[PDB]
């Protein structure tokens, strides 16, 4: 294993504030197994994305599906099976920042994971249950792929 | 091993403690203590050379303090208030929900507490803390049956609908003035839950319809309603079902849209121009909605006009309709629509309408006559106000020696409802700073806003606007222009006056003694009006 | 009142010690009163030096010029050494002082 | 009437805080109040910080010769510092 | 204690020994034994329900009301006339000098 | 009013001038005339 | 979708959120409509309320399609013990048929009962100088002497 | 005035304002060509950006390349909207003008003058108060 997070989740807004590249769009999501919002800023010209699209959604640590770690070395000779075969769009940043309504006397019940690939922000927002894999300046995996 | 004796040890610890005698556990600890092993003569020494009577003690305290003249009333509240401090840090919902366990009703104890209102404060504070306890869940039930927050005065109905019809009621004593500050701590309840919005509403629409001031149970439902639409909420939905909208179906559709957009579009005016301007109009009641009257307001009165003048004409029919159309109604059935007033308001509003989106406008001297019997028209006046609100308000409007004051001026002379709102907004700018006007011309300018204010203060509006002159007093603005104001309003008022007049003027004139007016008025309200 | 609640260390509430330290230090903090007093009377000659800065700086300008960048130093610490903000630390305050 | 010398006297409120009347309020936030200022043309310190309703504490002046005539030499020293901050800060310019 | 005819250990030794009837006797003297006040008389049982001793309780309100003690002959210190001044303390010097041999009650004494 | 500034503000500062180009104070009002306008 | 009242809770189980989240058009699609009533009695109080109120904010054609099973709901709201629930369902009872709320909560209710005697009293006490609503400033003479 | 006289100008600054834009991708030609130039490069060619469809890297990643050590900077693009601190995306930059050096690494923000230019609290000016005056030299070339 070595998955973070798993889940599908919908497109409700491609740029809600108007475009401000050309070539990235911030995506907002939701999610219909749980309660998950979703920031992605997705290269668009690579991956085009319309409105109300559904994707299934994997945050990981690795991507040989063994646990191994990755090294944070590009290995375009790398001869092990990857996840990423199986996704479409795959990103590869590290989380920043991992904010919480916690106060001072309890456990952040809901906690928001900033995660910057090579510049692209994306801010998953959710039930802390569900985001318990992400540690801060932690190397991390965005895989992505579009369902029909 | 046995665990005899840990338990021996752990029993002379207790034991061996000051007072320990009181505590209501030694039957089981001195029965560990006596069947582990132990002796029931050593423990006669642990407690009783231990025992100093500490209770006895703050008796003679609390006698002296008695003795002393002090009330001991005070001192009971204050070790009632300790007790409580100390529970509420020792709290322990399981052992409340134990004490409910035991039995349904609880022991006699907390129904004892109950008839003591310091303990029912207690227990409001503690559900407070904690919602989830159903020992604190009962008993708030019976506290209310017999300043609960928020969250726990919806918690609970018949708590809500008792602490709603409280709140009303002050709300309706309290009358139009103390409306804005019994308002907030009523909205921010009602507005808070969708289920405690919509049952306060309903049960406003069901008070609203009697006819002996139920008019003043449905501005609050406005207030409240408006309440949620700048929080941010769905309030335009349970409103329209809250009327007659079912009865015409595509009218609730638009008006919903445009709610919901929070700004008007062509295609719901032509629905709806098309549905009034049929001889079978909706109920003209059914759309003097406020919040859509204020999308007619800041869509065709706006620096601009981001308007379609061939749908021009559509958007000032509706608002003339809105206005002026008068329906007669005669036991729930319309008994006649009078199209009397639309057509000259319609073409009053136009004529403003030209003007206030012409904005080249230097005319404006040219049109004041137009513009004052235009002004007529109660909601061209109030169109115009927020124009001039709009207009005024940006930076950098003061380069002029001016006009728009004027207006107000009108607005004010006309319109006694409009009061609140053009002293609203003359106060906006009593307190807007000004860089680029010098101090002087600062100065200057405050003082024609207090002309603007003592024009208002003449129309009978004299109490909130000598408030508010106490408070920017009392509270920052130079003591010259309160000085000028204060002569002003002596140069034209005239003997004699009311109790609460000189309740607001007088003690705003003290703090100066400089400058007969103002010693004949000295003269008249120290005998008069004490 | 601001100045109080951001600065002053609360020793009496153990929900919040125990959220921020571990649970040896936390009973350390809760049972010796030596330590306790260390720590107000650490807050009152913080209190003394407010006093002071405001008789220094009576226009309430925060922006100075000094040394060591303690603000930036702190993040570095926290860095070099992957400070979780999110556990609860095992610095003593007692350290600290 | 008047005082020679002060052929020109200019009325204002400051808009900048560094003239704003800085008190710490009851709670110990500063509050910065809008205090009527005169700026003269002229100078004569010792007759003006004399005259009656003149906060004889933070009257100050420009001129520096003034300053050490009247007030002495570290009073000078501060006041050279101040304009000398003053005139190489007008435009933005920080120096140590 | 006894000087002002209150009840102490010895007392309660002979109410204690050669006693076939600890229950009652032990029941009978934590209740007008207690504090003098009709609230109290209410909560005690209640309060007691929790585990709770008395002790800290008595201790708690022992504490707060003896500095009260020394509060009050403080402020008494220059108040109104020296005549009720110097009255009042020599009452709670007489008072208090019975209970000046405890190790509680002689900063009483002292202070006054 | 505008005093002067730049390089010739500082030259009569480091030159110490019997008389700067232009003179000024700043006077403060302490009573109800550092509120009061009319006072002021 | 399987575990349909579970994936309600989850979607609206968070109990600060009292005003029903938008898009609860978007969440009571036809078939979930029809799977509310398996699992209706199986949510919390909270659930049930946003879960209920969300039917005004549906089109009034979405509003009228599942009539049917909206007013079984409000029915299983009726017969519930949670009195919010209670309550919402005395007023819903006449809506999915109409649009049309049931102003007719008088029976059975003290707490209304209560506030029909106070308030009208107060009403019929207070009515002088009765304030004057908003749209009263935009009526003129007629209208408002009316 | 304790801040750096030295700063990225002219051609440089305008190209590194583009090149840190969040929209600049290279392919792996032109990232391999400009890592010729880095005197300070460790030879380890980092992980793209984006792996799929295609092996992509940022121009903030190449930047945290050129960044030296692991010094931390927090400043503002010149376009910093005024309320986007007050906004709910606040840690998250809608128009990526929050700049934040974090551990050596650009992590998001555009560089402008108030990043590389000659003022206190600069980027230069931390890399010199932390690293020395020769890793800063270093930094220098490598930006230009």
């Amino acid at each position: 294993a070595g998955i973070l997070f798993e889940d599908i989740f919908d497109v409700k807004d491609i740029d809600p504030e108007g475009k401000k590249f050309d070539r990235v769009s911030r995506l907002h999501c939701e999610s219909e197994s749980f309660k998950m919002d979703l920031i992605l800023d997705v290269n668009i010209q690579i991956y085009p994305v319309d409105l109300g699209d559904k994707f299934r959604l994997v945050i990981a640590s690795t991507l040989y599906e063994d646990g191994t770690l990755d090294d944070g070395e590009y290995n375009p000779t790398d001869d092990r099976p990857s996840r990423a075969d199986q996704f479409e769009y795959v990103m590869y940043g590290k989380v920043y920042r991992i904010e919480g309504d916690e106060t001072s006397t309890e456990a952040a019940t809901r906690l928001s994971a900033y995660v910057s690939y090579g510049g692209l922000l994306m801010r998953l927002q959710g039930d802390a249950n569900n985001l318990h894999g992400f540690e801060v300046d932690s190397r991390v995996y965005l895989l992505m792929k579009k369902l029909a | 091993g046995e665990d005899d004796a840990e338990v021996q040890q752990e029993c002379l610890h207790k034991f061996s403690t000051r007072d320990y005698i009181m505590e209501p556990s030694i039957f089981n600890t001195l029965k560990r203590y006596f069947q582990a092993g132990g002796s029931p003569e050593n423990v006669i020494q642990l407690l009783s050379e231990n025992y100093t009577a500490v209770a006895q003690t703050v008796n003679l305290l609390a006698e002296w303090l008695i003795q002393t003249g002090v009330e001991p009333v005070q001192v009971q509240e204050t070790v009632e208030n300790h007790l409580k401090s100390l529970l509420i840090k020792h709290f322990d919902p399981r052992k409340a929900d134990s004490i409910f366990t035991e039995e349904g009703e609880t022991p006699a104890w907390l129904e004892q507490m109950i008839a003591h209102t310091t303990w029912r404060d207690l227990f409001y504070k503690l559900a407070e803390a904690h919602p989830d306890c159903l020992m604190l869940n009962f008993t708030v039930k019976l506290i209310s049956d017999a300043i609960t927050s928020v969250s726990t005065a919806c918690q609970q109905l018949e708590v809500f609908s008792r602490v709603l019809r409280t709140s009303l009621a002050t709300i309706l004593d309290g009358g139009e003035e103390n409306l804005e500050k019994n308002l907030p701590e009523f909205a921010k309840m009602v507005c808070h839950g969708e289920h405690t919005y919509l049952f306060a509403q309903a049960m406003m629409s069901v008070l609203a319809q009697e006819e002996q001031g139920g008019s003043a149970v449905r501005r609050i439902a406005q207030e409240v309603q408006r309440f949620a639409q700048e929080k941010g909420h769905d309030a335009s939905q349970i409103t329209l079902a809250l009327g007659t909208a079912a009865s015409y179906p595509r009218a609730c559709q638009a008006l919903g849209a445009m709610l919901s957009k929070g700004a008007l579009n062509p295609a719901d005016i032509t629905v709806l121009f098309k549905m009034f301007t049929s001889m079978d109009p909706p109920p003209v009641e059914l759309i003097r909605v406020p919040a859509f009257l204020d999308l007619f307001m800041q869509s065709l009165f706006k620096p601009g006009a981001r308007i379609n003048q061939d749908h021009k004409h559509k958007y000032i029919h509706i608002l003339a309709y809105a206005a002026s159309v008068v329906e007669t109604w005669k036991k729930n059935k319309r008994v006649s629509i009078n199209k009397d007033e639309l057509k000259s308001t319609s073409k009053a509003v136009e004529t403003v309408h030209n003007l206030c989106c012409n904005e080249n406008a230097s005319e404006l001297v040219a049109e004041l006559s137009t513009l004052y019997q235009c002004i007529r028209f109660p909601v061209v006046a109030m169109g115009v106000l927020k124009w001039v609100d709009w207009t005024v308000s940006e930076p950098r409007y003061f380069q002029l020696q001016p006009v728009h004051l004027a207006l107000l001026d009108e607005i004010s002379t006309c319109h006694q409802l409009l009061h609140p709102q053009v002293l609203q907004l003359l106060v906006k700018l009593f307190e807007t700073e000004h860089s680029q006007l010098d101090v002087m011309e600062q100065l200057e300018l405050k003082k024609t806003l207090l002309d603007r204010m003592v024009h208002l203060l003449s129309r009978g509006y004299v109490l909130p606007v000598v408030s508010y002159i106490r408070k920017c007093l009392e509270k920052d603005t130079d003591i010259s222009l309160i000085r000028y104001f204060v002569t002003e309003v002596l140069d034209v008022i005239a003997p004699p006056y009311t109790s609460d007049f000189v309740q607001l003027f007088l003690p705003i004139l003290e703090n100066d003694s400089i400058a007969d007016p103002v010693t004949e008025f000295i003269a008249h309200c120290k005998s008069n009006f004490i | 009142k601001a100045f109080e609640k951001k600065f002053r260390f609360d020793y009496t509430n153990e929900r919040a010690l125990r959220r921020t330290l571990q649970e040896d230090l936390v009973k350390d903090v809760l049972s010796n009163a030596h330590i306790q007093n260390e720590l107000e009377r650490e807050f009152e000659r913080m209190r003394e030096d407010r006093e002071v800065l405001r008789v220094i700086f009576p226009t309430g300008d925060s922006k100075v010029v000094l040394p060591c960048n303690l603000l930036r130093m702190i993040w570095n610490a926290q860095k070099i050494f992957h400070i979780n903000p999110r556990l609860p630390s095992d610095l003593h305050p007692i350290k600290v002082v | 009437q008047g005082i020679e010398q002060i052929s020109k006297v200019y009325m204002h409120l400051p808009q900048t805080d560094n003239k704003k009347k800085i008190i710490i309020t009851e709670d110990g936030e500063f509050k910065a109040l809008q205090e009527w200022i005169l700026e003269t043309d002229g100078v004569s310190l010792m007759r003006v910080l004399s005259e009656k309703d003149v906060d004889p504490v933070r009257t100050t002046s420009n001129d520096i010769v003034e300053i050490f005539t009247v007030l002495g030499i570290e009073a000078v020293r501060k006041a050279l510092e101040r304009e000398l901050y003053h005139v190489i800060s007008f435009d933005g310019s920080y120096v140590n | 204690l006894q000087d002002l005819g209150v009840a102490n250990g010895e007392d309660l030794k002979e109410t204690l020994t050669n006693c076939t009837e600890p229950l009652k006797a032990i029941e009978q003297f934590q209740t007008e034994n207690g504090v003098l006040l009709p609230s109290l008389q209410s909560a005690l049982p209640f309060l007691d329900l929790h585990g709770t001793p008395r002790l800290e309780f008595h201790q708690s309100v022992f504490d707060e009301l003896r500095d009260k003690l020394l509060e009050r002959v403080s402020a008494i210190a220059s108040e109104g006339k020296a005549e009720e001044r110097y009255k009042k303390l020599e009452d709670l010097l007489e008072k208090s000098f019975s209970l000046v041999k405890m190790p509680s009650l002689q900063p009483v004494v002292m202070c006054v | 009013k505008n005093v002067t500034l730049g390089v010739p503000r500082l030259k009569e500062l480091i030159n110490i001038s019997k008389k700067p180009k232009t003179p000024s104070l700043t006077v403060f009002l302490l009573g109800q005339s550092a509120r009061d306008a009319e006072r002021a | 979708e399987s575990d349909t009242g579970l994936w309600l809770h989850n979607k609206l189980g968070a109990t600060d959120e009292l005003w029903a989240p938008p898009s609860i058009a978007s969440l009571l699609t036809a078939a979930v409509i029809d799977n509310i009533r398996l699992c209706f009695h199986g949510l919390s109080s909270a659930v049930k309320l946003k879960l209920l109120l969300g039917t005004l904010h549906l089109p009034r054609r979405t509003v009228d399609e599942m009539k049917g099973a909206l007013m079984e709901i409000i029915q299983l709201a009726s017969l519930d013990s949670d009195p919010w629930v209670l309550m919402v369902a005395d007023i819903l009872k006449s809506f999915p048929d109409t649009g049309s709320l049931n102003l007719e909560l008088e029976e059975q209710n003290p707490n209304v009962q209560d506030i029909l005697g106070e308030l009208r009293e107060k009403v019929g006490e207070c009515e002088a100088s009765a304030m004057l609503p908003l749209e009263c400033q935009y009526l003129n003479k007629n209208a408002l002497t009316t | 005035s304790n801040r750096p006289v030295m700063g990225i100008v002219q051609d440089t600054l305008t190209a590194v304002r583009k090149f840190t834009k969040r929209d600049v991708f290279l392919e792996r030609g032109e990232v391999m060509n400009l890592l010729m130039f880095l005197s300070t490069w460790d030879g380890k060619v980092p992980q793209p950006a984006i792996l799929k469809p295609r092996p992509l890297w940022t121009g903030k990643q190449i930047f945290s390349l050129i960044i030296p050590g692991h010094i931390n900077c927090i400043r503002t693009h010149s376009t910093h909207p005024d309320d986007e601190d007050s906004g709910p995306y606040k840690h998250i930059s809608p128009g990526d003008t929050k700049v934040v050096v974090e551990n050596g690494e650009l992590i998001m923000g555009i560089l402008c003058k108030k990043s590389l230019g000659t003022s206190a609290g600069s980027l230069v000016h931390i890399s010199y108060l932390e690293m020395g005056h020769d890793i800063t030299r270093l930094f220098y070339s490598n930006i230009q």
